[PDB]
């Protein structure tokens, strides 16, 4: 436990292994009052849907609008 | 004129003239500030514009509201920790 | 062990947007009078 | 670097079983024998971390310590891990020489030479 965040060389045998499945990185937000896109990077295991919305332009106003994610805009891995 | 000045002017941008008295001593309010929780080792800052009671420093140690796993992991710093 | 998330957007869409004559409505009308008022032969907001 | 010791050496005072060990002989040192039993999964531990700010291109410092190293109670001062230091630049998380050390915990159950005929057998734990 001294070789963390070195660079290895292994060897082994290839054992149960898994299924192949996309991996959200990023997920857009689409405004549809302010009209911006939101981006929110998630590097944790899980995660939460965000606010109403988190525009300059919703802000410093009375009315901020409501928002829902994107599929299509969003990276995978 | 200074005699009428009714609860309807409440609130309103009323100009007058008169007389100016005697001043007082400077004093000194604050806008930007860093402060730190004593226990948590928890810093912001704080920026004020309309400073004419109005606020003050939290009731909170606010690390336990944060949006990532291996810190939220890591108590109390309660009761009001904030030092400026 | 990671670090903080973080948030940013940009807006695109330029749509839902009626003239309310509300919060960021007011914002741009002044920045219509500093550079663009001028008064005979002379504006003084802005060289001033 | 610690240059710790092995304190070696046999003595007739507390050389008895894990079975009549419990409630008598706290906070002594004891010598143990027995059976090694279900080993558990060899875990590095956190202890030195190391951050990297953007804008003013230098690095940082930062430690954390557990009761278990120490052997006496000395006052907790836990620390959450850093974001955001003191003006507003990221901490940027580096890696490999933030320092760490392995840790391991195990169960010992007693003789069963020494033991008797038939009864349940208890055990106690040690963290290596």
């Amino acid at each position: 436990g001294d070789f963390l965040g070195q660079l290895i060389t292994v060897r082994g045998i290839i054992t149960r292994v898994s299924d192949v499945k996309p991996a959200v990185e990023v997920i857009a937000y689409t405004c549809d009052q302010c009209g911006y896109e939101v981006f929110q990077e998630v590097n944790s295991r899980t995660f939460t849907p965000l606010s109403e919305c988190t525009s300059e332009e919703c802000s410093q106003n009375q009315t901020k609008g409501q928002l829902f994610m994107s599929t299509r805009a969003s990276k995978f891995s | 004129p200074l005699r009428d000045l009714d609860s309807e002017h409440v609130s309103k941008i009323v100009r007058l003239s008169g007389i100016i008295i005697s001043t007082s001593v400077l004093s000194s309010r604050a806008t930007y500030l860093s402060i730190m929780c004593r226990n948590c080792r928890h810093t912001t800052s704080i920026t004020i514009n309309n400073f004419n009671n109005t606020v003050s420093l939290p009731r909170s140690c606010l690390s336990t509201i944060e949006s990532e796993s291996s810190m939220a992991n890591e108590k109390n710093c309660g009761p009001d920790p904030y030092i400026i | 062990s990671f670090d903080r998330p973080e948030i940013y957007s940009a807006p695109v869409l330029q749509g839902e947007s009626p003239n309310d004559d509300d919060n960021t409505e007011i914002i741009k009308s002044f920045k219509n009078f500093i550079l663009e008022f001028r008064l005979d032969s002379q504006f003084i907001y802005r060289d001033q | 670097h610690p240059w710790k010791l092995s304190f070696k050496g046999s003595f007739g005072a507390h050389a008895l079983s894990p079975r009549t060990l419990t409630a008598q002989h706290l906070n002594k040192l004891v010598s143990v024998e027995g059976i090694v039993t279900k080993t558990s999964l060899v875990r590095p531990k956190l202890i030195r971390s190391v951050h990297y700010a953007a804008k003013t291109g230098r690095f940082h410092y930062r430690d954390y310590t557990d009761a278990t190293t120490t052997l006496t109670t000395r006052i907790p001062t836990p620390a959450i891990y850093p974001t955001e230091d003191t003006e507003g630049n990221k901490l940027t998380t580096e890696y490999g020489y933030s320092t760490f050390i392995d840790h391991q915990r195990i169960t010992v159950q007693e003789m069963p030479e020494m033991a008797p005929a038939g009864q349940l057998p208890r055990s106690i734990d040690v963290i290596l």
